[PDB]
């Protein structure tokens, strides 16, 4: 036993890149909370997992509160509920198993996807003429958005 | 300044763009500091009392009307004014070197009046 409890450096690895790994993210979803992994890999990577590593469970399922770990998704959209926060945890596993050694993985990303753009609408209704006029807003107070259609 | 403008004898239901041209000084030499430099464009009524940011059924824009400047050279900016139910409107310009209130520093006096009918 080496019984250091202090006193030293503790962990010396690195996330590298060049080696096939797992990465999950969020883009491109019309108000309705999801999420979205990537598998940069070949030659029959294994399934994975994907947990509610939650406190209380507010990040939900939609009828039972489930983790509901994938197999042989690479990309897809686990759509979510919200039970009142704005903050989660997500304990991300990945069995990924080359050639002749059983590689894995164990990831616990904290992802927070509260909306940005908050949006609001008024119409104006002339004589066979109509105009919207749109508000447009940041959910956030004092970190910016840019904005480049719409 | 001076205010470049397509008509000035628009119907109701029809798409403008305005044209502020701006002309950066000699005597800008005092600064330097923030190149950018903010202006705005306010819309009075040709009585008095100009409309607020919230132009309801008055006039119509894209986007804030803020629309940095350089202290470098002629930069140009935009505005779409799509109007609405007018008549006799009037446009000019302020330039405010920030975005706090006390950062305004000059008034111009250039005052592109277009009517509506």
């Amino acid at each position: 036993c080496k019984e250091s409890t202090k006193v030293l450096v503790k962990q010396a690895h690195n996330l590298n890149l060049g080696e096939y790994a797992l990465e999950l993210k969020s883009v491109q979803s019309d108000a309705l909370e999801s999420l979205q992994v990537e598998v940069e890999v070949q030659k029959n990577i294994g399934n994975m997992k994907n947990l509610p590593v939650s406190f209380s469970m507010d990040e939900i399922q939609a009828r039972k509160r489930y983790n509901t770990p994938f197999e042989n998704v690479r990309l897809e959209y686990y759509l979510l509920d919200q039970i009142t926060a704005f903050d989660l945890i997500i304990k991300t596993s990945f069995t990924k198993k080359n050639d002749q050694g059983t590689f894995g993985e164990t990831k616990k990303v904290r992802i927070q996807c509260y909306l940005q753009l908050s949006v609001s609408v008024e119409d104006i209704f002339k004589k066979d003429i109509f105009f919207f006029k749109f508000l447009l807003n940041s959910s956030v107070r004092e970190e910016p958005v840019i904005l480049y259609s719409s | 300044v001076q205010l470049l403008l397509d008509e000035p004898k628009v119907k109701v239901g029809e798409i403008i763009n305005l044209k502020i041209i701006t002309e950066p000084t000699s005597t800008c030499r005092r600064k330097q500091n923030s190149t950018v430099n903010f202006l705005d464009i306010v819309i009075f009524d040709s009585k008095t009392s100009k409309i607020l940011p919230r132009s309801n059924r008055r006039i119509l824009y894209n986007g804030s009307l803020t629309k940095p400047i350089s202290t470098t050279k002629v930069s140009e900016i935009n505005l779409e004014i799509i109007p609405i139910e007018k008549g006799r409107y009037e446009f000019s310009v302020c330039i405010s070197k920030s975005n706090n209130q006390d950062g305004i520093i000059q008034f111009d006096s250039e005052n592109v009046i277009l009517s509506v009918i």
